[PDB]
């Protein structure tokens, strides 16, 4: 699955197409919960080295959190890409198609029935 | 929503930074202040369910049942302490922590829209429970009761994930509102019988019915009382909840599907009525008093009046209140003489004459005393089901009597007909005791003047 | 004023509640569709209003 | 010494720093009688390094604080119960004999941690493996139940595995219980209470067992000579080197380890010396164990939170 | 051993499995195949114990015959319309025999013999990097080749490892045979879905690695080789020991933990199709090894009941053993279902 | 079997038990439950039934003096409807 | 209840159950007896443990060997409960049948 | 009442005799290299026997 | 206390946590100047 659309061009990790769509912005919050998740990594560092937590986290908090910030951003980001061509596929499949997929028209509860027991 | 999300999450560092002996009156404090704001979240009104964000929204059922919540957790750290009162700080905030999760995964799990969030934040409320009553609960040679407890929810609970992912890629949205709008008739046969039976057994096995219910007495005498008030007070509530809502659809089915489940409900509640009267260890009588109300509430979900609703949830908030109260009348009994067992001591009319006042209010109010909300909904659900079957008053009824029984046994031999005069340890009363209980029932009184707040989303 | 660092454990949850409060009022915004278009409501913006909420 | 596997690949100290005249060595001698004499005397004309009196506050005094605190986090020895009769099973032997132990290992770990790291050889207290006649003639006849010779030989047999023979051993015969007399003369009466037998009975199984080891792991110079200060200046300092390195090849042992040692072997043992809690681990093993060291986990744990020094951290100045 | 010697040995692992990966043509495979056993004999057997002797003897026949099996399937393709080159088998039964090749590289149902056995003979590292690094290989090339394989195969060899794997460690004290056994069951869904939407696949097998990664190296904090010992270690420092546990529930798929992200998004892929029976066939025995893994959650509480915690074992003395990435894998494991949006940004 | 000497006595160990009965009494006794029982004692009409009987007030007057029939039944008009067929 | 026969008691039945009766009486009377001042809590006394544990049912989990055990439970749960899911059916039925057709005379019900 | 009670907890007692003997579905295990080796060799032909009709 | 010696995390080391403040740099104003590059070409990939 969607193979042949990324092995015309192997490995980009993003291509140059990709430019196109909004970046995420910073406050998202999927990458601030990342940052926390930095957060609890370098806690449970501070947990394993017998040190009391809250104790040489000046440094080491902020580059666990920094770091994850990092990565899961652009992370993000070439998820949004994947997504992005994801929907372009299907739509372009469905315009290209009119068989496949025909438009009915959704009649109205004007003609409609039902059973519909009631209870008792 | 996330207005109250965010405070209790800011809840959890308020704990675990903090000076020592501070820790009980910051948590308190800044609990109380967000039970203010859960009485903010009553704006709802007229007809379309208030939905704050697209992610979760809130009914009425949900209101009551989260304002029930957030009032409860300060009550309930407030009594757990003195349970311990000496230990290494990281035990307390740990506790603290736990309870504040635990809370946090309720909230998630009341307000949420879409029944799969519904179901991960349901499992995960069902694990720090499991933290709390299992690492410390008195640990009757621990029963192992906690563990193969999460197996008894599991065992067939987790199939009901499997029947919502085939309902959500055959109609799309799980969001609870366009799932409304869009159910559309099953008729019956034999795959929506395994359907159908799936979900309802999947959370019937939270409300015990009373094929089940030996799930609750073990469990619910090894639980710390914060751990108690938790689970009666609430993870009951959890089940009957979601059966509310996921009894949306299944519309013709769960007539010939109800029938044996109403049937074993109606004779289950005489049941397990009889045999909370005869037994000792007061910790369990209140706890198969949880089963009655509780096979009383399904009876009373599976009948599809907007009566038996009605009562129904009218009875899942009066049940919090009473129940919960009445455990924590066990627990300052208990801390006074090291028992559990019910007719090991006695008197406590000389001896606490306040405490009295309070034993007495509150077996009345699960007496079901006519203008306490108890009776409410009692009522309503007797009004539903005997519209229902004309004749299933008798077993109704005959619940009425032995409810009355042993509601009214339990408030003697703890309490009235001599001192033991062995004892000589009780001290008299605490003014926290007295905190503990007015918390309960000046609230479910009041609650008894205005309750068209607790009555259900049909109203 | 500074001298809540004093009292610095308190003032946590209430900027709880008040930072989650203006999430939603902001995430109304992202929500706002429909503002005037509903079929029961439908108003001539005020003279001081181009929003109805 | 070898810290981190990268210390080696960028040197090889282990093979650059060798004495030729350090080896290892283990002063020995029956309770009392050697003693200290021989070890501090080498140590100061031959040069190499002594560890002192081992015990509790080895171990206890080797880190964490400075010096050792009090015994009750351990609950062990108060040796008063160690020196007369307490047969009975109750805190009389057990902690005793494991915990220093123990401590003789950690002992010996750090011998050989020092001699590789720093490249200058060291003396030993006692070695190892005097400890293994020393215990079996104290359950030899009773003051502990069996099934100790069988935990505790398994932890000897176990453990010292990897180790090394260490090369020579300088042990005094004391001369049919003399000494047994001389402790009547050291004034100190909780010591006296001990009787002949025993310590017979230890040196006898000591010398007709060491001997099939001494001949078994490289060489020994044992030596039955009045006045082993003199003595010990004239043939053990000056035959020691002047037979041993000469001598050194019919020890073989640590002959073929040393060998070739630099990468392989040196590196597994120094590399095994540091985080002495991977060596005693073993001995901490068998975490099974018995009703022997047992504690109802209350004691240890409420002496964890209650653990006084460092407890929350690993060096931290928060608390003095 | 030397400290060379291993960067010069795991670095040409490395390289052959990147071969396996890279490679379009079979022969190469095959090499990276064989080069992965040649290579991957030396580490284990690390220390000089006969146990690791024996045990990567019964690793390097059943592996390198299973090689075989596969160079055979490979010349029957070329046997039937036939080039080199890795696509679609143009023979059902050459795809039969590499089906069954690929399910002895990585432990299955009628193969999964040795992986116990193997796994508790050698130490603790090359029981990391048996268990996880050699299994990216054969999924590798199982994902190139599924368009020819027989749906009734794999799909068998899935639910047979799920139910007998995953069904045994039950008298189990060991811990190396646990981690062996919940290998061959998350190896069960894996294969399960691999037909359908591969990307599953994928997924479920880098959360697993992430799994038994942080498993064994906390295994190499506490050096445990039995349950007893992690016991032992509850009092010796509670806070490996949760961490073990917690990444057990994680192993087991328990809703909230990320473990449970894997089997959900497999419930999804899977009953989306046609088939709503098996997926619950195979939750069942998850829940078998769940309460077992949460009878090994039972081995701790606290004011305990007697364990028999002994002495000696407080330490006034922090242990230097470094561990390599422990904490992001920690936290990286636990934390992550409130992720996966992320799940499309592995394929 | 701690007890207390009861010196005086409340909550906890000594001297913050005032501090915590304050907190306890006060935002629990004082501010939820007075403030609050005001609160939705008397909040905006709950579930629009005051806004009900105004409503209907009005729409029965409006029936009964232009003489149509209230409450007709038929929640929709059968004038526009379809029937299915047999 | 009713006491009758006005026994001999014989010469053994005296002996041994007088003296062996009140003995082993006498000596729980005089053991928990002994209230002395310092004990601050309960007396504790090991009986109405057994009571307690006893009827918290032991032999509950262990199993239910056949003899006549099946037949008291499963006949205790059978003739009553079965007959009660007939009779709720039955009348069950009938309300739909007199609803469906005829006249209940239901008439205004409204609120049900 | 103790019917149903100890009726249910004799059937889950029978579920738990079940995982009892279900043991011996794990027990069914000769723990012998002759026997799941061998029988797993020839089964694992009968399980290209049923892939040779399946 | 701590008479024994310096255990080597005892004190501090200032080479490496300045090389680690300079990971923070980089790779933290590398990130910010990421973003505001990506944007800008977005918006040109688009108009007003
Ligand atoms: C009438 C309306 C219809 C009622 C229909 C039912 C009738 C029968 C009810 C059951 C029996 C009641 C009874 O007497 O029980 C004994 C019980 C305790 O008596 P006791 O223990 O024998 O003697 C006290 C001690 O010996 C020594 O203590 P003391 O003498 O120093 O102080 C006594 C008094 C001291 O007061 C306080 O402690 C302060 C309470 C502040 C409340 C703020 C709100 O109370 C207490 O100390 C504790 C009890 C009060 C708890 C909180 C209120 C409970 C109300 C229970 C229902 C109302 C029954 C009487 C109604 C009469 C009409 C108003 O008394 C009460 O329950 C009476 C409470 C009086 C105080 C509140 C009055 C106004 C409350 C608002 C209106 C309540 C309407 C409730 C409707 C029904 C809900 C279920
Ligand atoms: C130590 C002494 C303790 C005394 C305890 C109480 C004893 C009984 C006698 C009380 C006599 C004084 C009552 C307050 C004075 C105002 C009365 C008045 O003007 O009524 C007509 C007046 C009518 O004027 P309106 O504003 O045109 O009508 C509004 C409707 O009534 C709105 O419609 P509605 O359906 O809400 O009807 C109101 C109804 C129903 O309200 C409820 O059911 C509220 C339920 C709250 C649930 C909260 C759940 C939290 C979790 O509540 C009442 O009628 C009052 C009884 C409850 C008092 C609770 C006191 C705190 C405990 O009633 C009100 O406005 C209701 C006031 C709001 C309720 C709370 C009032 C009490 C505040 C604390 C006072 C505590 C006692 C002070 C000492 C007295 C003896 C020395
Ligand atoms: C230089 C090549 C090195 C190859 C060997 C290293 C990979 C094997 C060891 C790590 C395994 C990691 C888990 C499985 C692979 C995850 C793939 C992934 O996330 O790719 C992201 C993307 C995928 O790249 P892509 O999508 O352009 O092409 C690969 C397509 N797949 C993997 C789906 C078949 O990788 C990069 O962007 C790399 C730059
Ligand atoms: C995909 C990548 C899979 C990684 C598998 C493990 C590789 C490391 C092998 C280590 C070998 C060894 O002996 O280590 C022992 C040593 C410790 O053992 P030791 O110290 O006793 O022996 C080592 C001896 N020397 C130093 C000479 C080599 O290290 C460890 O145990 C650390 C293991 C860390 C494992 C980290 C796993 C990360 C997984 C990331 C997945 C991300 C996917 C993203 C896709 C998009
Ligand atoms: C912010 C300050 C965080 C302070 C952390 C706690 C400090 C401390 O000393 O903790 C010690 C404790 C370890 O003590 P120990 O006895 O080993 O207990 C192990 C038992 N599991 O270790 C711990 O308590 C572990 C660390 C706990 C961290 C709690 C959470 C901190 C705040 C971040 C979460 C909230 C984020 C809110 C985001 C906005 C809302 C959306
Ligand atoms: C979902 C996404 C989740 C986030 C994934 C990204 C992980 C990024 C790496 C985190 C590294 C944390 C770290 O550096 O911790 C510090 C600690 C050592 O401390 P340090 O400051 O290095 O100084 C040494 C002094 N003790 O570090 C250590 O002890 C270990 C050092 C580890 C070095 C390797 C880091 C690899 C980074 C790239 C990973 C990319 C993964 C992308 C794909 C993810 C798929 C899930």
């Amino acid at each position: 699955m969607m193979t042949g659309r990324q092995a015309r061009a192997p490995l980009q990790f993003l291509p140059d197409e990709a430019r196109s769509l909004p970046p995420p912005k910073l406050t998202d919050p999927r990458l601030a919960y990342i940052g926390f998740l930095g957060y609890c990594s370098g806690l449970i560092d501070n947990a394993i080295r017998r040190r009391p937590v809250l104790s040489a986290g000046l440094h080491r908090q902020f580059l666990y959190i920094t770091s994850f910030v990092f990565v899961g951003y652009y992370l993000l980001k070439r998820q949004d890409y994947m997504y992005a061509v994801r929907d372009h596929d299907m739509f372009s499949y469905i315009k290209s198609h009119p068989e496949d997929f025909p438009e009915k028209d959704k009649k109205t509860y004007r003609e409609v029935f039902e059973e519909f027991h009631p209870v008792r | 929503m996330l207005k109250y999300i965010i405070p209790t999450m800011m809840l959890m560092p308020l704990t675990w930074l903090s000076k020592n002996s501070m820790i009980w009156i910051n948590t308190t404090l800044h609990s109380l202040l967000i039970s203010l704001t859960s009485l903010l979240l009553l704006n709802q009104f007229g007809d379309n369910s208030l939905n704050f964000s697209l992610t979760f929204f809130s009914d009425s059922l949900s209101t009551p049942l989260l304002i029930l919540t957030m009032w409860l957790l300060p009550l309930m750290l407030m009594a757990s302490q003195h349970h311990l009162s000496k230990e290494n700080l990281a035990r307390k905030k740990l506790f603290i922590s736990m309870l504040i999760l635990l809370q946090l995964f309720l909230i998630m799990t009341f307000t949420a829209t879409e029944l799969i969030f519904f179901y991960i934040m349901f499992e995960a409320t069902l694990v720090p429970t499991l933290i709390i009553i299992t690492r410390w609960g008195n640990q009757t040679e621990r029963l192992n009761a906690g563990l193969y407890f999460l197996f008894y929810t599991l065992a067939g609970s987790l199939p009901l994930l499997v029947a919502l992912i085939y309902i959500q890629n055959t109609m799309g949205s799980l969001n609870f509102l366009i799932l409304q709008y869009w159910v559309q008739p099953m008729p019956n046969s034999w795959s929506n019988t395994f359907m159908w039976l799936a979900c309802m057994m999947a959370f019937m096995v939270k409300m015990p019915l009373y094929g089940l219910h030996l799930w609750l007495p073990k469990a619910h005498v090894e639980a710390p009382i914060a751990g108690s008030m938790v689970l009666a007070a609430i993870l009951l509530k959890l089940g009957g909840y979601g059966m509310m809502r996921i009894t949306l659809l299944l519309n013709p089915i769960t007539d010939f599907m109800a029938y044996p489940f109403i049937m074993l409900s109606l004779w289950g509640m005489i049941m397990t009525s009889s045999i909370c009267l005869r037994q000792t260890d007061l910790k369990s009588l209140i706890a198969y008093s949880s089963v009655s109300h509780m096979a009383l509430v399904i009876v009373a979900i599976l009948i599809q009046t907007p009566w038996s609703y009605m009562g129904a949830t009218a009875l899942m908030i009066a049940h919090g209140l009473t129940s919960s109260m009445l455990f924590c009348l066990a627990n300052s009994n208990y801390e006074r003489v090291h028992s559990r067992t019910m007719i090991l001591a006695r008197g406590l009319q000389t001896l606490l004459p306040l405490m009295a006042a309070w034993w007495l209010l509150a077996s009345l109010t699960n007496l079901a005393l006519p203008p306490s909300i108890n009776l409410i909904g009692e009522l309503f659900v007797v009004m539903s089901t005997f519209s229902w079957s004309n004749i299933t008053i008798i077993l109704m009824g005959l619940n009425m009597v032995i409810t009355a029984l042993y509601s009214l046994y339990m408030l003697i031999t703890t309490q009235r007909g001599k001192h033991t005069h062995h004892i000589n340890n009780i001290l008299p009363s605490f003014t926290r005791e007295n905190a503990l209980m007015s918390l309960h029932m000046l609230p479910l009184l009041l609650l008894s003047l205005n309750p068209k707040i607790i009555l259900g989303p049909l109203y | 004023l500074q001298v809540v660092r004093d009292h610095w454990i308190h003032v946590l949850v209430p900027v709880g509640f008040v930072f989650g409060y203006y999430l939603d009022r902001k995430n109304d915004e992202k929500l706002a569709a429909f503002r005037n278009k509903s079929l029961l409501y439908k108003r001539e913006l005020k003279p001081n209003e181009e929003v109805t909420w | 010494l070898q810290y981190g596997p990268l210390a080696y690949i960028l040197g090889e100290k282990t093979t650059k720093k060798m004495t030729e005249n350090s080896k290892l060595i283990t002063v020995d001698g029956n309770i009392c009688s050697g003693k200290s004499k021989l070890a501090k005397e080498v140590a100061e004309k031959l040069g190499l390094k002594h560890f002192p009196e081992a015990g509790i506050h080895y171990a206890d005094s080797t880190t964490g604080d400075g010096k050792p605190l009090p015994v009750r986090f351990s609950g062990n020895c108060s040796l008063e119960k160690f020196y007369d009769d307490p047969k009975s099973n109750d805190g009389n032997s057990y902690r005793l004999q494991a915990w220093l132990y123990a401590s003789r290992l950690l002992q010996y770990a750090d011998a050989l941690e020092h001699l590789l790291s720093t490249g200058q050889g060291v003396v030993l207290e006692r070695s190892i493996y005097s400890d293994f006649v020393f215990l079996e003639a104290m359950y030899r006849q009773g003051f502990i139940r069996k099934q100790c010779v069988d935990h505790y030989n398994q932890v000897k047999k176990v453990t010292v595995c990897e180790y090394l023979p260490p090369h020579v051993v300088i042990y005094v015969d004391v001369p049919v219980s003399e000494v047994q007399s001389r402790i009547q003369k050291k004034g100190n009466p909780h010591e006296m209470k001990i009787t002949s037998a025993y310590l017979q009975d230890i040196e006898n199984v000591y010398k007709g067992t060491f001997l099939p080891e001494m001949s078994e792991k490289c060489e020994v110079l044992q030596y039955s000579a009045w006045e082993a200060e003199d003595a010990e200046k004239v043939v053990e300092d000056i035959q020691y080197l002047k037979y041993d390195k000469g001598p050194w090849l019919d020890q073989d042992d640590r002959k073929l380890h040393n060998l070739r040692m630099l990468v392989q072997d040196k590196l597994e043992v120094l590399n095994y010396t540091s985080i002495p809690v991977f060596l005693p681990e073993v001995t901490i093993g068998a975490h099974q164990s018995d009703r022997v060291f047992q504690e109802f986990t209350e004691l240890p744990g409420r002496k964890y939170r209650a653990g006084y020094n460092e407890d929350v951290g690993d060096k931290w100045i928060w608390l003095k | 051993m030397n400290p060379i010697i291993l960067i010069i040995i795991l670095m040409t692992v490395m390289l052959g499995t990147i071969i396996v990966m890279i490679s379009t043509h079979w022969l190469l495979i095959w090499i990276g195949f064989e080069m992965n056993m040649l290579a991957i004999i030396p580490i284990m057997m690390k220390k000089h114990n006969p146990r690791a002797t024996e045990a990567s003897t019964k690793y390097f026949l059943t592996q390198s015959t299973a090689s075989m099996l596969l160079m055979m399937a490979i010349i029957i393709n070329l046997m039937f319309s036939g080039q080199w080159t890795v696509m679609k088998l143009f023979n059902p039964m050459a795809s039969m025999l590499m089906t069954m090749a690929l399910a002895m590289k990585l432990g299955m149902a009628p193969f999964h013999f040795w992986v116990p056995e193997v796994t508790q003979g050698i130490p603790l590292s090359s029981g990391l990097i048996l268990l996880t690094w050699q299994k990216l290989a054969p999924m590798s090339v199982l994902y190139q080749i599924l368009p020819s394989i027989n749906l009734d195969l794999i799909l068998t060899l899935s639910i047979l490892s799920i139910t007998i794997g995953g069904w045994g460690g039950l008298n189990q004290t060991q811990l190396r045979k646990i981690m062996a056994y919940s290998s061959i069951a998350h190896m069960g869904w894996m294969t399960a879905v691999l037909l359908y939407n591969p990307t599953m696949t994928l997924l479920n097998l880098i959360i697993y690695i992430i799994m038994t990664s942080t498993m064994f190296t906390l295994f190499m904090a506490n050096s445990t080789t039995t349950t007893l010992s992690l016991s032992h270690t509850w009092n010796k420092a509670p806070i490996m020991t949760i961490l073990v546990l917690i990444t057990l529930l994680s192993m087991g798929g328990l809703p909230p933990l990320s473990g449970f992200m894997p089997k959900w998004m497999i419930i999804q892929e899977m009953t989306k199709n046609d088939s709503i029976i098996l997926p619950t066939l195979m939750a069942i025995t998850a829940l078998l090894n769940l309460y077992f893994y949460m009878r090994l959650t039972y081995s701790t509480a606290l004011t305990m009941f007697p364990s028999t915690n002994n002495m000696k074992m407080k330490w006034q003395f922090p242990t230097t053993k470094r561990m390599t990435l422990l904490p992001t894998m920690t936290v990286l494991s636990t934390m992550l279902l409130p992720l996966t949006p992320i799940l499309s940004i592995l394929e | 079997y701690e007890k207390n000497p009861d010196s005086h006595g409340y909550d906890k160990d000594p001297a913050v038990d005032v501090w915590n009965m304050r907190v306890v009494f006060f935002f629990g006794f004082s501010i939820v439950l007075v403030l609050g029982s005001t609160f939705v004692a008397y909040l905006p009409d709950y579930r629009m039934q005051e806004w009900a009987r105004r409503e209907a007030e009005r729409l029965v007057k409006y029936r009964e003096a232009h003489g149509l029939p209230l409450m007709e039944s038929n929640c929709f008009d059968p004038s526009k409807i379809q029937l299915p067929e047999d | 209840l009713d006491p009758a026969e006005y026994d001999i008691s014989s010469e053994t039945r005296k002996a041994q159950a007088e003296r062996l009766a009140i003995r082993s009486r006498l000596k729980r009377e005089y053991q928990l007896q002994y209230n002395d001042p310092s004990r601050r809590g309960v007396v504790e006394d090991p009986a109405l443990i057994r009571w307690t544990c006893a009827r918290s049912a032991n032999v509950y989990p262990n199993f239910r060997p056949n003899t006549k055990t099946s037949l008291l439970g499963a006949l205790f749960g059978i003739g009553p409960l079965i007959f009660w899911y007939y009779v709720f059916k039955t009348d069950r039925d009938r309300k739909e049948k007199l609803i469906q057709e005829g006249k209940l005379d239901r008439t205004f019900n409204i609120s049900y | 009442q103790k019917s149903a009670s100890s009726l249910l907890d004799l059937i889950w007692l029978e579920t738990i005799l079940p995982k009892t003997i279900s043991l011996a579905q794990m027990k069914m295990s000769t723990t012998i290299t002759s026997q799941k080796g061998l029988i797993k060799l020839y089964f694992l032909s009968f399980l290209i026997t049923i892939l040779i009709s399946t | 206390k701590f008479y024994i010696q310096e255990p080597p995390h005892g004190s501090p080391n200032w080479l490496k946590v300045g090389l680690t403040l300079g990971t923070s740099a980089f790779l933290w104003i590398y990130l910010i100047k990421q973003h505001n590059e990506d944007v800008l070409e977005y918006k040109r990939r688009n108009g007003l």
